């Protein structure tokens, strides 16, 4: 069970990726639908859209979904191109800390609105 | 001069709990002898005193003993190195293992871990050699400090991680053995051996305390080997 | 019926070089089999082996086994059997390549200060061979070869009864050998191991001296069961005194030193070996090289020091590298037991008891032999012997360095390959009654009931003092004559001996006591043999007969027993091989 | 001895009997420091909690760090923390490849460690006060 | 795969520990640097340092890092000294609930500033 | 290691379930004790009970505990009754996204008080 | 029968045919209660959400719990929850070692359970109202 | 079936103190009448994955047999999500067993040896 991979095995990685895709798809649609029905964005329309419980919960359910999704993908890439072990682990470490921060900063941004 | 000893005693059929019995030996003061020598004398004085020994030259691993709180081989621990006026010369069994009699421990779980890591060559026979196996000196050099272990059980017996998980953690002596076949040009199951050691206990109980190096009669270095095995692990599963 | 019986198709007494080789091989052929051992298999004396395994592999230089026969025959002093020596040297190459496939840590050839070659096993030069054929894993070959075989036995799941002490064999109503008895040192319990084949692989026993290269373990046990039971014992006077031991320690230092370029000198700085053995120099045969140094000691012209009358073994001239790569083992044994770093100063050596030629007389297939009314050769049912206790007649009057290990494997394995066949040839063997077995415990019950007797240390010390003087390198009729009597005194003395500790849990003493009877019964025949032989050949060296009696003494001295009854003496011969080899001069 | 099955062998484990290298003292402490730091975070989060809650809270926090009994503690924590970080970094250095895994090299590292730790413990106290 | 251990195997535990160490190291340095450049801490300087998006994100990335790090270490200890199975599981349970609460209370403290 | 199950194996699932039960038990008791000592709930008594650091931390430690607990149970059910693979995975996906949202909305509700 | 390969054997699975012990009724309900409680949390978080949002929200919450249709529900939830906790604790008691795993002992536990549950369901209703 | 590595052979038969042999009672008696398994919902749903009451009694039969030396190996082999853990303690098995055997009590033991080994 590769210690740098998220999933426990292939099937776990395959499945976790696919599920987060779907979630991440709906979220984008939902986010596109909004913007496509705004044009001129007033600070009132903007801060009102993120004030919505629904928008905060989706936004964060997305960030969390990206961590899982991106972790796996990026692990898949480094696994192919970055052959030197020491270099790669440092990369997964940077990438992962990055993904976590995306989510955490996500909460910070959201509850501040 | 006169030599004072303090030895561990225990006969399951006499003693219902261990103890230290006092011994005196007025050995000639011409030169110094080995602790085994001293032991054999007291053995003439006291026949009920029992311990293991053989090659006598530090190559069989028989007289594994803890003298003055530090494990070492009796056949070559100079009395010089254990005599200090006023005080005595303490001699007890190897820490951790069950005591059979006096200074003779059941080396059970030691040999046990020895086997777990497969102490033998495993070559799939693919691409047989005409006569012997292809082995360039550069490769064979890699076995130095690994095939020499004498299974004297000193190190493992001096490792806290072993005292706590004799049965799960493989220990210093086995890990040197594991590594012995991991880097043997002639062994073809390297990947298989590595997967077999990737649990939480086998290798990773080692915390680099180093008593093993500290005590090894043959000057071997289990910690250096373990660190390599760990490195082949990251390489394969990360 | 109160004793426990463990029935096996085979029982291998001794787990050393030869035992484990045969144990492993007997197991191969779907044969049930138990392997016993006084100590943990790897502690066996074979670990201490250093030199290497001499065998014509042709790795260091072109070669052929025949040169190995000649080099050995002249080494046995034309008393070793051509048929066995032949088989051994021919079957050698394969037998050894075989251990390399088990993983033996052999050293290899290639880039060196001034040498180069592929990967093959490296062969260093040894005494008795024209060039280098001695395969070795640095200075620790035996340690490599013992551990490897244990790993193999570990793998092929052999049944091992570690730290079990064999007491005596068990004789069949029809005078056969159907197993043996044994004490489990750990629990102290006694058991009879019933088997259709009982293999003695108890090793040597140069402990019947005061200064030996052997371990506190080699106590002829094998010899003293083969006598106590009735089986003869060949060339028991033939004891090899290794040229280079450590003064005061007895601890050995590989002949491989000379093989790498070591010097054997005297205080006047000359190389008396270049003088004693003109063209074969320090590479001369064992027996020759032995006396030479022991002579510069009678003439009062041998170096001395805190260590004692000796001879310098200069190695410091070689590279500090060659010393740490080709003899890492010597550097430690000299610094520890001889307070002398070999890299900077010669080593205090003296010819001390090493190998024990004689032992149980056996055919190539490993079966033990006795004599017939006429004095014919009659195979002993159920008994086989392999190794050092064995006298298959392959080393004769002087074992050629490095061949012992070769013997171990080749014959140990031959003992296995041929077992099924052998058991057939002898046909079924009948059971043993409570009386037959009871007989073998007699020795045990003795020590256990005789609590007021005499302290065994003295008997042992005496047994060793005598044997040391009267039968050392050089010896003569009157000497043997005297000690041959001191012995009877002690052998009887020994009959009143006592056992102080009588516990169950690991009785270190009972084993040493028991080993004593064996130390005795051994040295005894040793003497009777040493005396009997009226000639000067190889190890045996008398001042009354400074030359070898080719017409009267070209044979094997076979000591005839009867258990504890009266002794005897006899003869045996053998020079009809295949390519043929005639006697000659022995000028090294 | 279970129930109708007797005897169990003794084991030599008198830790006052056995003698430990410095490298052994180094690890054992690292572990102990680990368990100490674990409780430590709780205490620190409690204090950090009071700290930011409001001005009355900030005062109440300052006032607690006033007590010298608190200072002593607040100092042992920072010190246990300190020790544990340094020796952790030592660990990792041998894990990757910035340190020979020989014994001598081991004692040296261990020593150089305790030294740095004490220096850091010193500053810690300077802050606590 | 020991059910009380965090990691899936040895290599997972070894790696997760090491990575969180590094993260936990930077955070401490960063936290030490601040304090060493303050001396007299004014409620204004204090609440201003934690008001920073950067400080909230690091603090919490640390708490999360401690959960992972400490979980594994403490599991390693109990595994050695606490032999009775029932006692140990209760300990891991107390310890883990403790670590989770550290993080959660962490969020509560942070967004409240 | 079933890719739709939470735990790595049986023992992991068995243990994770049991531990979260205990946590989830205390929380309920604690929540029952409150209500049983209120009767008439004034918006002042209510919003004061959730203002408590203690209540926010427990509430969320519960939601997180439910995710783990319920994930495993519901996986256990679908595993028995929902034989068609495609239908089941969609169900675990809906259920899991549901459980995550419970927790996230949990934070949103809490920090807003 | 697939495509050009016929016949499939029948299986006896008429659950009205089979007879179930109380211990079986006990578990099946525990499961059902589990799936019920899962949906339940959603509803409760919704209500807790309205509850704390502001005074207008608190009122709107009280007003909903007013409806007797809501009360009935709010009661079945607390009851399903209740059942599931008790029987869970039963489970765990047999998991560790506070209950003989014999059949009789099983029926007793099961019964003692339903009893406690009803008592708790009772109080639940007292609260809902 | 028994799985003994043969290490430390016995002279005649295997060392078995009545206290140990007592442990096999209620385990070697099963007659494979298929009553219990046939009365277990968990079996109806996963005949092929969940081992069932009759097998689990059998599993346990060799787990506690003094003569069986692969206990650890057998335990690892049952540590998945289905083999043992599908049992929810419904108890119809005990309820119906012609021979008065108790599979649930055995399963609970197997589960206990599992926690011991993997937790
Ligand atoms: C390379 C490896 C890196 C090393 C890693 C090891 C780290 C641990 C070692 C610690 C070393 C600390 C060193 C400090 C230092 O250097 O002090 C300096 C001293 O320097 C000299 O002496 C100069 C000599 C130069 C020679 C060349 C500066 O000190 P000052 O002069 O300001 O002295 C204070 C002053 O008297 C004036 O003091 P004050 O009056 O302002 O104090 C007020 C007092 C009370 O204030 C409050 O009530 C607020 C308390 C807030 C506590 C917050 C805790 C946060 C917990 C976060 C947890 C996150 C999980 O304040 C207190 O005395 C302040 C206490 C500070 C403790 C800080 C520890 C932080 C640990 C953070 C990481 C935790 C990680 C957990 C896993
Ligand atoms: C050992 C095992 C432990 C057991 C575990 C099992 C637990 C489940 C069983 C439930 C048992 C409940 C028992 C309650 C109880 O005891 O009632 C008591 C009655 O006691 C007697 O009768 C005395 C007899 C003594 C005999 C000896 C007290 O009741 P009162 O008298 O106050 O009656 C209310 C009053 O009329 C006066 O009522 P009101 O006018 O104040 O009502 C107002 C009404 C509307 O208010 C709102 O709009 C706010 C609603 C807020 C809802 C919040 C939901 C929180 C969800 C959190 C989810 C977290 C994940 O209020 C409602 O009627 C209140 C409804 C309360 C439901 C509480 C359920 C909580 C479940 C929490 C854990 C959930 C876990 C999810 C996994
Ligand atoms: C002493 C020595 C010998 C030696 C050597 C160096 C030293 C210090 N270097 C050699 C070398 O380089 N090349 C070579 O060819 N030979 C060398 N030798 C000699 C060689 O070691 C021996 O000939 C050889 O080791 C003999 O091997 P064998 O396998 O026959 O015996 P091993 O000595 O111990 O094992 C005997 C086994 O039998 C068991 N035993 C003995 N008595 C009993 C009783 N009573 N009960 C049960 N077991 C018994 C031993 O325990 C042992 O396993
Ligand atoms: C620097 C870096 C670091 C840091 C910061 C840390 C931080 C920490 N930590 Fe640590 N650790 C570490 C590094 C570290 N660390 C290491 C390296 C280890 C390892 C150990 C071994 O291996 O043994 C540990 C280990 C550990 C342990 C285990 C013990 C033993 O020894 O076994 C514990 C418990 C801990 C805790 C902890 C805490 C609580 C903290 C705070 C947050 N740890
Ligand atoms: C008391 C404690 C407890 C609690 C609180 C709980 C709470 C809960 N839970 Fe529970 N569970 C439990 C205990 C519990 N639990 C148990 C013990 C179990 C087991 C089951 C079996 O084993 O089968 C369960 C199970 C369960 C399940 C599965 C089913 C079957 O049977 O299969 C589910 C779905 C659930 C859900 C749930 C929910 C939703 C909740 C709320 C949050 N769970
Ligand atoms: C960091 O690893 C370690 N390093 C050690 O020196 C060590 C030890 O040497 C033990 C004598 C210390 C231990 C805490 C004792 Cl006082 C409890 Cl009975 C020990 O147990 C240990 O854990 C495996
Ligand atoms: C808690 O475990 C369980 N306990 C049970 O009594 C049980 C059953 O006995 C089934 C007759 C009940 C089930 C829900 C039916 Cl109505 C769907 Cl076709 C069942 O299926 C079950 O799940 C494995
Ligand atoms: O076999 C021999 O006799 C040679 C030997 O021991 C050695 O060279 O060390
Ligand atoms: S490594 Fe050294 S101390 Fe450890 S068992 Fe081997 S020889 Fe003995
Ligand atoms: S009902 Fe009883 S006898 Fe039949 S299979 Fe089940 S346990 Fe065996
Ligand atoms: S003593 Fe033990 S911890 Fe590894 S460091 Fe040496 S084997
Ligand atoms: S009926 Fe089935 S669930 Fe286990 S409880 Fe008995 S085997
Ligand atoms: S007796 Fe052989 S090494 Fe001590």
């Amino acid at each position: 069970s590769n210690a740098s991979a998220l999933g426990r095995n292939g099937v776990h990685d395959f499945i976790l990726v696919r599920a987060t895709a779907i979630v991440l798809t709906l979220y984008i649609i939902y986010m596109v639908g909004f913007f496509a029905t705004s044009g001129e964005l007033t600070y009132e329309v903007w801060i009102g859209f993120f004030a919505s419980a629904f928008t905060k919960v989706f936004t964060l359910l997305a960030l969390f979904s990206i961590l899982i999704h991106a972790w796996i993908g990026m692990w898949q890439v480094l696994t192919d191109y970055v052959k030197p072990l020491a270099l790669r682990l440092m990369l997964q470490l940077v990438i992962v800390v990055a993904l976590v921060v995306y989510v955490i900063y996500g909460f910070v941004v959201v509850w501040g609105v | 001069m006169r030599l004072e000893f303090s030895i561990y005693r225990y006969n399951p059929d006499v003693d219902d709990a261990p103890r230290m019995q006092d011994y005196t030996l007025e050995a000639d003061e011409g030169r110094d002898m080995m602790l085994l020598d001293a032991l054999i004398q007291l053995k003439e004085k006291d026949p009920s005193l029992s311990f293991r020994r053989s090659c006598r030259e530090g190559v069989c691993g028989s007289d594994g003993l803890n003298m003055n709180g530090k494990n070492g081989l009796a056949c070559i621990t100079p009395i010089s190195a254990l005599n200090q006026p006023g005080k005595k010369i303490v001699i007890r069994p190897l820490p951790g293992l069950p005591v059979i009699r006096d200074l003779v421990v059941d080396m059970g779980q030691f040999y046990a871990q020895y086997e777990k890591i497969k102490p033998y060559l495993l070559n799939n026979g693919q691409n047989p050699p005409a006569r012997e196996h292809l082995q360039m000196p550069e490769q064979r050099e890699k076995l130095d400090g690994l095939y020499e272990c004498i299974l004297c059980a000193c190190c493992s017996t001096s490792c806290p991680s072993f005292w706590w998980n004799p049965d799960k953690f493989i220990g210093p002596a086995g890990l040197l053995a594991a590594y012995r076949f991991l880097i043997d040009s002639r062994d073809t199951e390297t990947d298989s051996r590595l997967d077999g050691l990737s649990d939480a206990f086998s290798v990773f109980r080692c915390h680099s305390i180093m008593n093993c190096v500290s005590v090894c009669p043959k000057g071997l270095n289990p910690t250096r080997a373990i660190g390599h095995i760990k490195s082949m692990l990251l390489q394969r599963n990360a | 019926m109160k004793l426990p019986v463990r029935e096996f198709d085979a029982v291998v007494i001794g787990a050393g070089g030869a035992g484990m080789r045969a144990a492993l091989q007997i197991s191969q052929s779907g044969q049930t089999c138990a392997l016993l051992s006084k100590v943990f298999p790897t502690r066996s004396h074979t670990v201490s082996a250093q030199g290497g395994i001499t065998v014509a592999l042709g790795n260091t230089h072109e070669d052929n086994w025949e040169w190995h026969m000649y080099d050995t025959v002249k080494g046995s002093d034309y008393i070793g059997d051509q048929d066995a020596i032949e088989y051994m040297c021919k079957t050698g190459p394969e037998a050894i390549l075989e251990l390399e496939h088990m993983g033996l840590p052999f050293s290899r050839l290639d880039d060196g200060r001034i040498y180069q070659r592929p990967f093959g096993g490296q062969s260093k030069n040894f005494g008795g061979e024209q060039a280098a054929r001695t395969a070795a894993a640095a200075d620790r070959t035996g340690h490599a070869l013992l551990h490897t075989l244990y790993q193999q036995n570990l793998k092929n799941h052999t049944t091992i009864f570690s730290e079990w002490y064999a007491l005596d064999l068990v004789k069949n109503q029809d005078g056969a050998v159907v197993g043996c008895t044994a004490l489990c040192i750990e629990t102290g319990e006694v058991v009879y191991f019933k088997a259709r084949a009982t293999v003695l692989a108890t090793g040597g026993a140069g402990r019947i001296y005061q200064s030996t290269t052997n371990a506190h373990i080699n106590t002829g046990d094998g010899v003293g069961m083969a006598i106590r039971a009735g089986v003869p014992v060949q060339d028991m006077e033939m004891w090899q005194f290794h040229p280079t031991g450590i003064a005061g320690a007895g601890v050995l230092v590989t002949e491989g030193c000379r093989g790498e370029g070591g010097y054997l000198l005297n205080k006047h700085g000359e190389r008396f070996m270049e003088r004693y053995a003109p063209n074969a120099k320090d590479l001369a045969g064992r027996d020759v090289v032995a006396r030479s140094i022991m002579i510069e000691i009678r003439e009062g012209r041998g170096c001395d020091g805190p260590w004692g009358p000796h001879a310098k073994l200069k190695l410091d001239h070689l590279g500090k590298e060659v010393l740490e790569s080709r003899l890492p083992g010597i550097l430690e044994l000299s610094r520890t037991f001889a307070h002398v770093d070999p890299v900077k100063e010669p080593i205090p050596v003296i010819p001390t008891c090493h190998y024990m030629m004689g032992g149980i007389p056996t055919k190539v297939t490993g079966q033990a032999l006795t004599v017939n009314e006429k004095g014919e050769d009659v195979v002993v049912p159920g008994l086989f012997a392999v190794g050092e206790i064995a006298c298959v007649s392959v080393h004769g009057a002087n074992r050629l360095g490095g061949n012992s290990l070769l013997d171990l494997v080749v014959f140990g394995r031959a003992a296995g390959l041929h077992l099924q066949e052998s058991i057939a040839e002898q046909g079924a063997l009948r059971d043993a009654s409570e009386s037959d077995v009871e007989a073998s415990l007699d020795r045990l019950n003795r020590w256990n009931n005789n609590r007021n007797g005499e302290d065994p240390v003295a008997i042992r010390k005496a047994l060793q003092e005598c044997m040391q003087h009267n039968f050392s390198v050089f010896r003569e009729g009157d000497a043997m004559a005297k000690g041959l009597e001191q012995l009877k005194v002690i052998r009887e003395r020994l009959k009143n001996a006592r056992l102080d500790d009588t516990s169950s849990e690991f009785n270190t003493q009972r084993v040493e006591c028991l080993e004593l009877d064996n130390l005795m019964e051994t040295a005894y025949a040793t003497a009777v043999s040493a005396n009997f032989r009226t000639e000067s050949r190889g190890a045996h060296s008398r001042f009354d007969f400074p030359d070898r009696d080719d017409e009267n003494w070209l044979c094997h001295s076979l000591y005839l027993p009867e258990s504890e009854s009266m002794t005897r003496r006899s003869v045996n011969m053998e020079p009809k091989l295949r390519p043929a080899f005639p006697p000659k001069i022995r000028t090294y | 001895m279970i129930r109708n099955v007797k005897k169990q062998r003794p084991v030599n484990l008198d830790l006052q009997t056995i003698r430990f290298p410095i490298t052994a003292i180094a690890s054992i402490l690292h572990r102990v420091s680990g368990v100490i730091t674990f409780v430590a975070v709780g205490i620190l989060l409690w204090l950090l909690g009071t700290s930011l809650s409001s001005p009355e809270g900030f005062e109440q926090a300052s006032a607690i760090m006033g007590s010298f009994f608190v200072k002593f503690i607040m100092w042992g924590i920072l010190t246990a923390l300190a020790y544990h970080v340094v020796v952790g970094i030592r660990h990792m250095m041998m894990d990757f490849g910035y340190l020979e895994e020989t014994f001598e090299a081991g004692k040296r590292s261990a020593k150089i460690s305790f030294v740095i730790t004490v220096v850091l413990s010193l500053l810690a106290g300077v802050l606590v006060w």
